[PDB]
RNA sequence: CGGUCGUCCGACCUGGGUAUAGGGGCGAAAGACUAAUCGAACCAUCUAGUAGCUGGUUCCCUCCAAAGUUUCCCUCAGGA
RNA sequence: GCGAUGUGAUUUCUGCCCAGUGCUCUGAAUGUCAAAGUGAAGAAAUUCAAUGAAGCGCGGGUAAACGGCGGGAGUAACUAUGACUCUCUUAAGGUAGCCAAAUGCCUCGUCAUCUAAUUAGUGACGCGCAUGAAUGGAUGAACGAGAUUCCCACUGUCCCU
RNA sequence: CUCCGGGGACAGUGCCAGGUGGGGAGUUUGACUGGGGCGGUACACCUGUCAAACGGUAACGCAGGUGUCCUAAGGCGAGCUCAGGGAGGACAGAAACCUCCCGUGGAGCAGAAGGGCAAAAGCUCGCUUGAUCUUGAUUUUCAGUACGAAUACAGACCGUGAAAGCGGGGCCUCACGAUCCUUCUGACCUUUUGGGUUUUAAGCAGGAGGUGUCAGAAAAGUUACCACAGGGAUAACUGGCUUGUGGCGGCCAAGCGUUCAUAGCGACGUCGCUUUUUGAUCCUUCGAUGUCGGCUCUUCCUAUCAUUGUGAAGCAGAAUUCACCAAGCGUUGGAUUGUUCACCCACUAAUAGGGAACGUGAGCUGGGUUUAGACCGUCGUGAGACAGGUUAGUUUUACCCUAC
RNA sequence: CGCGGGGUGGAGCAGCCUGGUAGCUCGUCGGGCUCAUAACCCGAAGGUCGUCGGUUCAAAUCCGGCCCCCGCAACCA
RNA sequence: CACAUGUUCC
RNA sequence: CGCGGGGUGGAGCAGCCUGGUAGCUCGUCGGGCUCAUAACCCGAAGGUCGUCGGUUCAAAUCCGGCCCCCGCAA
């Protein structure tokens, strides 16, 4: 979604490849703007069980 | 500024000079069965949003201080209201100052 | 203003499943009087690759 | 920016 | 169009049939393609849409004859 | 297995920070609350009062989530640099690596080489305006109609037609 | 007597109510501006000046102040004179306190400034709330309309003083706000609808809650994917005016130059030229005049690098400087950088400076600026931005007239 | 703007509640203890209990008025 | 619970 | 030359807006502890707040012209 254009991805757009916004989003969010972590509990390099 | 919980002043319904009891003018609860409440809350009812303007530029930070007169005598209990120039200051019959003494 | 592609894999008619070749629906033996209260031998006809 | 060039067309 | 070029056994090329139709489709992702039309296709209608913005505004003679100044307006290419 | 993501082979690693914005978890311990319903005053409309879920307010977790990761001074026996030390501050004050780089203004930075002469190239130096670790760092065998520097050969690119 | 099981008065549906909700829809993103942006308010007021002796009079003109504050810093009455200076008196001195003299204000009046004020408008006491209620008229900006401010009045009720008198705010020049809506107050007031009573609601009058863009919309950005109507009223380029800046040249001569101001230099001042630099302005052009360089080619200027003819040196010869006539003839090959500029190597008699729409794109190139694709650094939550780098990016037409 | 709850020794909180009671911790000082900074125990000072008015034989406590703070819920001049 | 270290000749 | 900001015991600091009392870390000095240094303990000094002027009853505090340093505008 980074690659993508704006008008068709909420990740897309800017002058350098990142996405602008925390990827983990609710699950309460409507259609078209759920995408990347949804409802993430816990976010990064799992360490342990 | 500073003013008195007494005066002494002109009575609409006496017709002369009576003391009176002296206090601030409070803003009251606004009703809701008032002609433009209810002529607000029908319009303001269903679909459409917001109709009339909400007030956002604020830029004065003072108002016109207005007193709430009171007829001493026992059956006279007349109320008027009297307007006094803005301040941002304002207490009743407080610290009468003096003239010269020693401070610190 | 675009539809995103997550919202486009609901209405079908590209992202539906190649089901051509499948060669069935992978289900047990349904309930009759045999598997409630015996049992009902069968044999193994062949293996093939889904 | 000032500009690009033009690719004319039928017009 | 010519020469020079990449690939040419697999993410290869291609015919026919079929499915996805416009704030929609589809996109190995270029805001690219969607009948020479795409940062929202084409046809008809509302519609003779609005424009303080440009252009134009059709015969003769006689008489009189200017202003770009006050105040106000989200007023400064405009009005009262 | 399906769906949503980020990075982008192999090798080597993946430093610190949950203060902020997100995401996620516990809760009658509850600070708040609308409709509905309950009780009371009133002739009634009406008013008042308690109750009242979720969501927040509160307390934890999460950075291969978005992201971020300092300054002012003195100091070894020639002087300098200066390990070291004092001090202010934040959530951490950039660790391993890399660099005048596609990233450096000063800058045509300094040194060595390549030249007769190089603001080009390569290799080092790092106080880095504003490098840096899956917003991935370093590496780079093979390959690329990808972008630059040099050499042999080759020639009308040119001398000069 | 439910086809078997599994859930079950819970899912789930209908209607309301609250939360969340750029996923989606509509809309907004002020004005002035020596282009625009940024910065400021010159957008509402007041003082001195501009301002040219009635008045009025502009600029993003100069110097400043303001959105207050005061139960007195308001209103009377009474009594004093201040700032400062001199002279004295234990502590006590330059100044702590007392006394005498001079003292037109040089102090103070709430404040920035101006005007004004001495038995006061200043300082100190006494009493009070004229900072009260209600019609009108006038001045100020003016359209001679409002708001605000003020000026003379009238009717009451007062305060103060013995009284004449003064006072309806602050000694004056400034400190503030329309419609609609809301709130409060005033009545032996009007309607609430076919009549009566009572709540309620709507009226009249007087205050308040504010629009500072201050005669008063409810309002965040980006577009390098951009679009339209226009604007040379308005910018980037050439051409015009000016020469601040840059460059160039004289006068005076204090001095350097061993002894000597002018062989050669030359401080401090001063007078000039130039559009090969940059600034300033917006006059021409936005129904388009193709925006940097390099190559090629033609001509012109002298502020002369070389060559020619001449003079002066602190020119023995030689060499090298300076001055005059002088543009006739020449002013190179290369490394680097797109470069203009710049530096270096070598040769040369010298390797001088410039103009012709910063000569020259229907003559050439597209390397760079300056589209759309991308990468990195900084900033922004974000879309995106960067006189910050890197990469690839369509250079059309003469057959018309003139000139040759 | 409304609701809820808070203002207290030099600082923080308790006591407020069902009114007579102003206490504790850190800190200042003194004494004892330690080899000593510290640690440990006691004593002294340290409060109009945010302000004012009313109620009560008695409130810092009950009520109302004023100032400030936090949370949530709001917004037609 | 801390006790770090002090140029050479006999 | 322009705007925002600072200068204070020897090095760093607090205290100002709401002026009535200048505190603290390191450091200097003296003594003790040790044979001596260090560490530790006891005690004392050091702050015209950059300059000038005004203000208030008093100025580090509030205000105006000016010196230095950090980076900014062109
Ligand atoms: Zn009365």
């Amino acid at each position: 979604g980074v690659a993508m254009n704006p008008v068709e991805h909420p990740f897309g757009g800017g002058n350098h490849q990142h996405i602008g916004k925390p990827s983990t989003i609710r699950r309460d969010a409507p259609a078209g703007r759920k995408v990347g972590l949804i409802a993430a509990r816990r976010t990064g390099r799992l360490r342990g069980t | 500024v500073n003013v008195p919980k007494t005066r002494r002043t002109f009575c609409k319904k006496c017709g002369k000079h009576q003391p009176h009891k002296v206090t601030q003018y409070k803003k009251g609860k606004d009703s809701l069965y008032a002609q433009g409440k209810r002529r607000y809350d029908r319009k303001q009812s269903g679909y459409g949003g917001q109709t009339k303007p909400i007030f956002r530029k604020k830029a004065k930070t003072t108002k016109k201080i207005v007193l709430r007169l009171e007829c001493v005598e026992p059956n006279c209990r007349s109320k008027r209201m009297l307007a006094i120039k803005r301040c941002k200051h304002f207490e009743l019959g407080g610290d009468k100052k003096r003239k010269g003494q020693v401070i610190q | 203003g675009r539809v995103i592609r997550g919202q486009r894999k609901g209405a079908g008619s590209v992202f539906r499943a190649h089901v051509k070749h499948r060669k069935g629906a992978a289900r047990l033996r349904a309930v009759d009087f045999a598997e409630r209260h015996g049992y009902i031998k069968g044999i193994v006809k062949d293996i093939i690759h889904d | 920016g000032r500009g690009r060039g033009r690719g004319r067309g039928r017009g």
